[PDB]
């Protein structure tokens, strides 16, 4: 369910919808 | 003399390290001044410049929010999620974070601003990067922002008691 | 060293102080101790020892109440009341007091009792205060009462926190 | 409201009743 493109993407996705 | 503010930011510290949220939550809502614990301020100033945001979000999301720096460090990071292409995960930090619902509310005309900017084939920086440089946004942005937060050391308060025991203990106090 | 509940004692004083009641009341609840201001605690049983009981249920309202010593000072001090023949008080107190509707509800036996005593046309001193004096009870209540009290002197976290500052200023901190 | 005997009575009273 989180889209991980750049490891800054993925990680501000984690840290948004959690 | 010391300004009440740190006293009371010396308190909620202290809180904050003895569990004790309840009471944290309710003093910070009381006397209306939060505590806002970062590592370095310098630090903090330079993850905002260097465009970590995902680090600056995961602060952003531990202290105490106000709505407008919120919906312009939002906006600023919508406006970089579209430069870089990442139309997906803008849209959805756009559509499902609360300074956004918040902005859409109260400017419909902004938040459709940023809509057409994210809906635009490609990205357009000579105009918006050319009014203003990015560089120079994300240095307001940082400086506003880190002004708000605060730097204190752990257990601040029970080191500062000891200094008075030591005082008390090696000089002595006044005699009248 | 020092005790957290002291510490947390000089926090809530500091809240008192500053105004701030609702965190004083939520930080008395969530750490479960509780501040209990009194001049001087050798007054305080020079109060409860002398008989003026007046002044003892000023402070015993002032400070945070357990059901057992208040059934039981109250219970003393109806005793006293009965001595002296103020039966309409006596009455009075034991018919509309808190700790004495919790002591009728837990222990109808022990109200009925008291109210028994109040009923008398005299006060028969030779057996009750036969089987323990009056004297030997003030004490034991005061006693154990005072011993729950605290006595802390006013501003005491800001002095300490001066202390602070002057050990920082002319003594110095550790180097590393 | 207030009956006054002795001082500390009435003076009990008042704290008590208010």
């Amino acid at each position: 369910q989180s889209h991980s493109e750049n490891r800054m993407v993925r990680s501000l996705h984690r840290v948004l919808f959690k | 003399e010391i300004e009440s503010s740190d006293v009371i930011r010396l308190i909620e510290q202290f809180l904050k390290e003895s569990n004790l949220h309840r009471t944290l939550a309710i003093l910070q809502e009381e006397t209306n001044v939060s505590l806002n614990t970062v590592d370095s301020i310098d630090g903090f100033c330079n993850e905002i410049t260097s465009g970590n945001w995902d680090n600056v979000l995961k602060t952003v999301q531990s202290l105490k929010l106000p709505a407008k720096k919120l919906i312009d460090l939002y906006e600023h990071v919508i406006i970089e999620l579209v430069e870089l292409r990442e139309l997906a995960t803008a849209r959805l930090v756009a559509r499902q974070t609360d300074p956004m619902i918040l902005l859409k509310q109260i400017d419909p005309d902004r938040f459709a601003r940023l809509e057409s900017l994210i809906n635009r084939p490609y990205f357009d920086g000579q105009e918006v990067y050319g009014d203003v440089s990015k560089e120079k946004r994300r240095s307001v942005i940082a400086q506003t922002l880190s002004s708000e937060v605060h730097v204190v050391a752990p257990s601040r308060l029970l080191s500062l008691l000891g200094q008075s025991l030591k005082w008390q203990l090696h000089q002595g106090l006044l005699p009248p």
